[PDB]
């Protein structure tokens, strides 16, 4: 999906493995605030939400906590008190096209900044000059911003990447998004310290 | 005598469990599912909406012939237990599952 | 009325400061949209100078500077150079008219 | 990389109709916020702005002008039309067709000023001549 439409998707009861993806290295980028990344699937969360997009390598700076310019304003912004992860590669071989691929678009205006993780949902216009617009878009009264113009050619700066931002939620109910269960072989006819499932 | 439904306002403002027989399968929702004055049920009239829904589940049917159940609340985890036996006499009932919910259940309308 | 008045030439020997005024009206070096300057040889595309009063496109010389007040501008050019010998143009939206009026423009020459 | 190029007869009869073209590269008309205008300098005079038009076939021109002039798009060409009727002798001048790029200066206020102030690129002009 385009950053101003971004797609949430929430996972709960299941078992997920994060060393396989985080010691992958397939990965231009993998920042987590809060929670140690480093083979943590340790923990047990309520809900695990996953929030993907479409950005440029310049603006790969521009989703994080506490971070200012036209995309955390005005298309996808997260909190500082950002207790997840960010991951972002490279997908110009998959989101690129000859001629350019002009499917995604972002937000170029609004009146405030982004109240934590937001999408595209009421999209209509905003008066960017002195007076009403009363209809068709025009003089001083336009649209956001336009397409993103991801040809294959681009500079970095200007070429596709895919985001995908992880939040782990714990409220006040039955964690259930746990790792693994690093069974063991079992012995017998020996005095050893045993864990039995609990 | 197919299911129940568990909940605190028993419409779209809260979650609440339509646990049902669908008499093919047992299919159990913790979606928020809307009040009815007197939900029928060969029609079904109970599952009002499905107000955004979160949770599906299926599974196989239970099956003169004596049904007992015993449904308790304890810290967000909802146990069952259950037994199936052909008033008077004693007997026990063994648990079936445990579901990590959460909700809070305060009326538990049967089905009908 | 349609032209922003200029001085139709001015001069100075390299090193010299060198200004250019522009004289306007109420609607558009007044009470308008701010006034850009221009400079490019006669007959071919002109080029931003001066945007904003005062603001400087990229590629121009720090050593070019503009000011407005009330119903007139000028172009400061701080150090004559054998370059600044061009035309320079003031231009400004003009409300009144509705239109983006140029001015009548200045030939510097390094003499 | 951005080219204009102005054609059209160089001598017109007064009160006739004047058609002039502009074939431009390096953009497009279809742009969102794209302009492209006409501008005339008259013999041994200053630049005056005749109209412009935008990629949603909306459209100006000077109010002094503006019964008399009139531009028009063809984006399959990318290519911009000037007619102008009820010439006059007073109409003799060189004639430049331009490029606005979307809307103003974007970095700075966000092109929070109705058209920054012009454009930029310029055509080579053509010169016409009302007379006869
Ligand atoms: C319930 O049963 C009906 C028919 O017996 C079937 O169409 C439906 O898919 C089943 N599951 C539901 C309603 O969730
Ligand atoms: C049920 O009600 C109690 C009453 O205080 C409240 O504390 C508890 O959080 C409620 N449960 C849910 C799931 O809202």
């Amino acid at each position: 999906a385009s950053v101003y439409a971004w797609n949430r998707k929430r996972i709960s009861n299941c078992v997920a493995d994060y060393s396989v993806l985080y010691n992958s290295a397939s990965f231009s980028t993998f920042k987590c605030y809060g929670v140690s990344p480093t083979k943590l699937n340790d923990l047990c969360f309520t809900n695990v939400y996953a929030d993907s997009f479409v950005i440029r390598g310049d603006e790969v700076r521009q989703i994080a906590p506490g971070q200012t310019g036209k995309i955390a304003d005005y298309n996808y912004k997260l909190p500082d008190d950002f207790t997840g992860c960010v991951i972002a590669w490279n997908s110009n071989n998959l989101d690129s096209k000859v001629g350019g691929n002009y499917n995604y678009l972002y937000r170029l205006f609004r009146k405030s900044n982004l109240k934590p993780f937001e999408r595209d949902i009421s999209t209509e216009i905003y008066q960017a000059g002195s007076t009403p617009c009363n209809g068709v878009e025009g003089f001083n009264c336009y649209f956001p911003l336009q397409s993103y113009g991801f040809q294959p050619t681009n500079g970095v700066g200007y070429q596709p990447y895919r985001v995908v931002v992880l939040s782990f939620e714990l409220l006040h109910a039955p964690a259930t998004v746990c790792g693994p269960k690093k069974s063991t072989n079992l012995v017998k006819n020996k005095c050893v310290n045993f864990n039995f499932n609990g | 005598i197919r299911g129940w439904i568990f909940g605190t306002t028993l419409d779209s403002k809260t979650q609440s469990l339509l646990i049902v027989n669908n008499a093919t399968n047992v299919v159990i929702k913790v979606c928020e599912f809307q009040f009815c004055n007197d939900p029928f049920l060969s029609e079904f009239r109970v599952y009002s909406s499905a107000n955004n829904c979160t949770f599906e589940y299926v599974s196989q049917p239970f099956l003169k012939n004596l049904r007992e159940f015993v449904f308790k609340n304890i810290d967000g985890y909802f146990k069952i237990y259950s037994k199936h036996t052909p008033p008077q006499g004693f007997s026990a009932l063994e648990p079936l599952v445990d579901l990590p919910i959460g909700i809070n259940i305060t009326r538990f309308q049967t089905l009908l | 009325q349609s032209v922003l008045t200029q001085p139709p030439s001015v001069s100075g020997a390299p090193g010299q400061r060198v200004t250019i005024s522009c004289t306007g009206t109420r609607s558009n070096i007044g009470a308008g949209h701010d006034v850009h300057w221009y400079q490019q040889l006669p007959g071919t595309a002109p080029k931003l100078l001066i945007y904003g009063n005062n603001n400087r496109p990229s590629g121009v010389p720090d050593r070019f500077s503009g000011a407005k007040s009330g119903t007139s501008a000028s172009l400061a050019i701080t150090g004559l150079q054998a370059e600044d010998e061009a035309d320079y143009y003031c231009q400004s939206y003009d409300r009144t008219l509705t239109s983006y009026v140029f001015g009548t423009g200045t030939k510097v020459t390094v003499l | 990389e951005v080219q204009l190029v102005e054609s059209g007869p160089g001598l017109v009869k007064p009160s006739e109709t004047l058609s002039l073209t502009c074939t431009v590269s390096g953009g497009s008309i279809s742009s969102s916020s794209y302009y492209w205008g006409w501008i005339r300098q008259p013999p041994g005079k200053g630049l005056e702005w005749i109209g412009s038009i935008y990629y949603r076939g909306s459209t100006y021109y000077n109010p002094s002008l503006k019964s008399r002039v009139t531009i028009s798009v063809d984006t399959s060409k990318n290519q911009f039309s000037l007619k102008l009727s009820s010439v006059t002798a007073a109409d003799t001048a060189v004639y430049y067709c331009a490029r606005h790029v979307r809307s103003a200066y974007y970095y700075g206020s966000g092109s929070y000023r109705d058209e920054g102030n012009w454009f930029d690129p310029w055509g080579q002009g053509t010169l016409v001549t009302v007379s006869s």
